[PDB]
């Protein structure tokens, strides 16, 4: 996360950490949306143009961190895969059209103060928060900046980033836009700044409701031409235009 | 080297 | 869930974060 701050404990429960078992290493971010179920990015798990196509045992997630190298004894829990699925439609030979992916975990996960699922979006919710001009958050361990002299953080980081016209979006980039796809971060003339950065991909936006007050994950970390750059903006998940698919796989795999 | 290491129990 | 998106040391405790108020002014 570029230009943001350190999290306050317990302020993103639902934050994931994707990694890898050997080497040892940060690959993404994710989120928890129930005791066994584990929302992410699916170019985080597959991307064949980087040779890129990880199976469960590569991988274990962690749960309720905010160090981002340590070892987070009595705080932290660590999870196997069951089973990954990749959205059957998830375009990874063009513009990572829907990317979105689902991790089953071996066994449930104990909720905790620092550990409890987000919710998904209802048609509702989404029609009347995903609005150019409304903010929502992410959060990640990724880079601080673009370039850097080896630049990572301590711990967990948080930017708040409003949504942006798709318009804007789409005049941004040469990449083709899709619906499943939204734009967020601040204009160059708006005297803010701020992005997700590499190694937060996956990871979730999140909005909370001014109507029940609960926080809703409206999107995920999906990509950007660099980092924090002037006239871009990253781009999202649309996480409620796939939500069919994700109760699908819950309604038969869960 | 840069992540500390995790208890051996879930790298079986 | 049904307890879905509540965080236990905020929204649990009647406490607010550092910057969720930006979020709420956004939302017009
Ligand atoms: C990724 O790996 C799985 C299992 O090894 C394989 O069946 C699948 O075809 C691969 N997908 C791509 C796009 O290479
Ligand atoms: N460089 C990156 O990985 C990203 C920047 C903005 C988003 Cl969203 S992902
Ligand atoms: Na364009
Ligand atoms: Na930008």
């Amino acid at each position: 996360i570029v230009e943001g701050s350190d999290a306050e404990i317990g302020m993103s429960p639902w934050q994931v950490m994707l990694f890898r078992k050997s080497p040892q290493e940060l690959l993404c971010g994710a989120s928890l949306i129930s005791d066994r179920w584990v929302l992410t990015a699916a170019h985080c798990l597959l991307y064949p143009p980087w040779d890129k196509n990880f199976t469960e045992n590569d991988l274990l997630v962690r749960i309720g961190k905010h160090s981002r190298t340590r070892y987070e004894r009595n705080i932290e829990k660590i999870s196997m895969l069951e089973k990954i699925y990749i959205h059957p439609r998830y375009n990874w030979r063009e513009n990572l059209d829907r990317d979105i992916a689902l991790m089953k975990l071996k066994k449930p996960v104990a909720f905790s103060d620092y550990i409890h699922p987000v919710c998904l979006p209802d048609r509702e919710t989404a029609a009347s928060l995903l609005q150019a001009g409304y903010k929502g958050r992410v959060t990640g361990w990724g880079n601080l900046k673009e370039t850097w002299t080896a630049g990572q953080p301590s711990v967990l980081q948080v930017v708040n980033l409003p949504i942006v016209e798709r318009p804007v979006c789409k005049d941004s980039t040469r990449i083709r836009i899709t619906d499943n796809m939204f734009c967020a971060g601040y204009k160059p003339d708006e005297g803010k700044r701020g992005d997700a950065c590499e190694g937060d991909s996956g990871g979730p936006f999140v909005m909370k409701s001014p109507f029940n007050n609960r926080w809703y994950q409206m999107g995920i970390v999906s990509w950007g031409e660099g980092c924090d750059r002037d006239g871009k903006y990253g781009f999202y998940t649309h996480v409620f235009r796939l939500k069919k698919w994700i109760q699908k796989v819950i309604d038969q795999f869960g | 080297g840069d992540f500390e290491e995790i208890p051996e129990e879930y790298l079986q | 869930e049904a307890d879905c998106g509540l965080r236990p040391l905020f929204e649990k405790k009647s406490l607010e974060d550092k910057t969720e108020r930006e979020l709420l002014e956004s939302y017009i």
